[PDB]
This record gives C-alpha cells, sequence and structure tokens, in this order.
C-alpha cells in the first residue's frame, strides 16, 4: 500500500495471508485474500497461475505481521484450489481474476471465530456501492514502487470508487477495464494498492454490511496520476462463487 | 459466538 496506516488483524479479521513453501527452507508471501465462510478463502487467480501446486501454499488467519507470529493466528493447508476458467491477462489487465481456496487445518477443521478471525460479507447479485464511496484496502505490499521488500506490519488505506466512464478515458486505461472490473483511486493520487497487495480485499459498506466489493488485481505503477487501481467486481461473480461454495 | 460476517 502506498500511504495508509499500519494496523493489526483485529481491524481486518477477514484478511488471510497466503505464502508458498520452497524446498531449501523458505516460505515466501504470495497474496492476500479474505475469508467468506469457515472453509473458504477468496483471492485472485493470477496469484496461483504460475505455480498451481496447492500442496505448496500455506494460508494464515489472525496475522498482523508478515514473517513473525501473532498470538491467535491459525495455519491452514489448501484443500481445493479453484482458479477461474476464462482467466486471461494482457499487457496490464487480468480478466476473471478471482480464485477460491478451501482451507483445512492439520486436525481437519476450518476457521473458528475469534477477535482476530472473522468472515467478510458478500455483495448481492451485481449490487455495488455508487462511485464516490470510500472503501479500504489492506495488505503487506510495497510501500514505494521502488522497494524490493514488503513491510512486516499490515497496512491499510482508504480509496474511493470511481466510475467506468472515468477509468476508460483514453488518458487512463481506455478499454482495458471491462464491466467485470472496478477502479478505485485517491482523489489526490496519494495512496493506492501495489505489488504485494494482489488478492486482498476492497471493503465498502452496502446496505449496512462491510462487503468485499473488490479484490486487488492490477494497476499501472502505484499511486500514479490517472492510473487507478483495478479490482475484480465480486458482485458479478456471485454465480461462479456459489457454484463452488455450495 | 460464531461468525457474523462484516463485524470487527
Ligand atoms: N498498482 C496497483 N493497484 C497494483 C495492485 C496489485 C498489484 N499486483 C501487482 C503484481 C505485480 C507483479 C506480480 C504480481 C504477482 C503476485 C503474485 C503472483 C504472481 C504475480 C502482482 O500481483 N501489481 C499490482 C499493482
Amino acid at each position: 500500500i502506498i500511504g495508509g496506516e499500519f494496523t493489526t488483524i483485529e481491524n481486518q479479521p477477514w484478511f488471510a495471508a497466503i505464502y508458498r513453501r520452497h524446498r531449501g527452507g523458505s516460505v515466501t508471501y504470495v497474496c492476500g485474500g479474505s475469508l467468506m465462510s469457515p472453509c473458504w478463502v477468496i483471492s485472485a487467480t493470477h496469484c496461483f497461475i504460475d505455480y498451481p501446486k496447492k500442496e505448496d501454499y500455506i494460508v494464515y488467519l489472525g496475522r498482523s505481521r508478515l514473517n513473525s507470529n501473532t498470538q491467535g493466528e491459525m495455519k491452514f493447508e489448501v484443500e481445493n484450489l479453484i482458479l477461474h476458467k476464462d482467466y486471461s491477462a494482457d499487457t496490464l489487465a487480468h480478466h476473471n481474476d478471482i480464485a477460491l481456496l478451501k482451507i483445512r487445518s492439520k486436525e481437519g477443521r476450518c476457521a473458528q471465530p475469534s477477535r482476530t478471525i472473522q468472515t467478510i460479507c458478500l455483495p448481492s447479485m451485481y449490487n455495488d456501492p455508487q462511485f464516490g464511496t470510500s472503501c479500504e484496502i489492506t495488505g503487506f505490499g510495497k510501500e514505494a514502487s521502488t522497494d524490493y521488500l514488503y513491510p512486516e506490519q499490515l497496512k491499510m488505506t482508504v480509496v474511493k470508487l470511481i466510475s467506468h466512464r472515468e477509468c476508460q478515458q483514453p488518458h487512463y486505461y481506455g478499454s482495458e477495464v471491462t464491466t467485470k472490473m472496478l477502479c478505485a483511486a485517491d482523489p489526490q493520487w496519494k495512496t493506492d494498492s501495489c505489488q504485494g497487495d494482489s488478492g486482498g480485499p476492497l471493503v465498502c459498506s452496502l446496505q449496512g454490511r462491510m462487503t468485499l466489493t473488490g479484490i486487488v488485481s492490477w494497476g499501472r505503477g502505484c499511486a500514479l496520476k490517472d492510473k487507478p487501481g483495478v479490482y475484480t467486481r465480486v458482485s458479478h461473480f456471485l454465480p461462479w462463487i456459489r457454484s463452488h461454495t455450495k | 459466538l460464531k461468525f457474523q460476517c462484516g463485524q470487527k
């Protein structure tokens, strides 16, 4: 995140951290995600595209730091990894960038409810906040586009939803942005999501609930002028989700 | 005492 504040998981209890194991001894961070229900986490297909070996991913719930432990954290194994069929990327955008992970604990259980672990709510069929809405995004991603390391503490920031009309303008993203994506930016192009935040949530309130409205997906640079961050429009994938989380 | 999606 560029800008933002540092937080703890008690402020984003639905955020999950996914890491990948390597032979040699290390586990490296991959992407962020969110918890929909006890056994299901949602993230972005591009996070798993280059290495779709579910056995090499670990999912942690209740985590405020990247490489050190938090008391209360739960560790999981990916039981089912579901990527999107019709996932494609171009020189920038990723289309149909949503994925589902079914988590299993080494004792055979799914997430359990604490003060650091909670589910986020889904939106209803193609229902979104109006452009203008301030939503917050969270994650362990870059702090500057030039950094080559991620922060150790969870960060968060507030961004506003912009319209398609403003985003598809030629001097922004043109037609790279489709109806199944959303754009979000800071009025003063000061904060944004960035490399390392992919898969994380974009949460806004809808009809009273804190709803997962978008998933961090792509963007040109970080906090650049007229280059909003682009998110998967979850309200338009509810059919898909449902088909697998039944 | 059980999940309540959206609650902190
Ligand atoms: N400016 C933004 N709004 C933005 C948001 C998320 C991003 N994620 C990335 C990104 C860049 C290189 C590689 C990956 C990546 C992450 C996990 C697996 C494979 C590739 C990214 O998510 N750039 C990003 C840019």
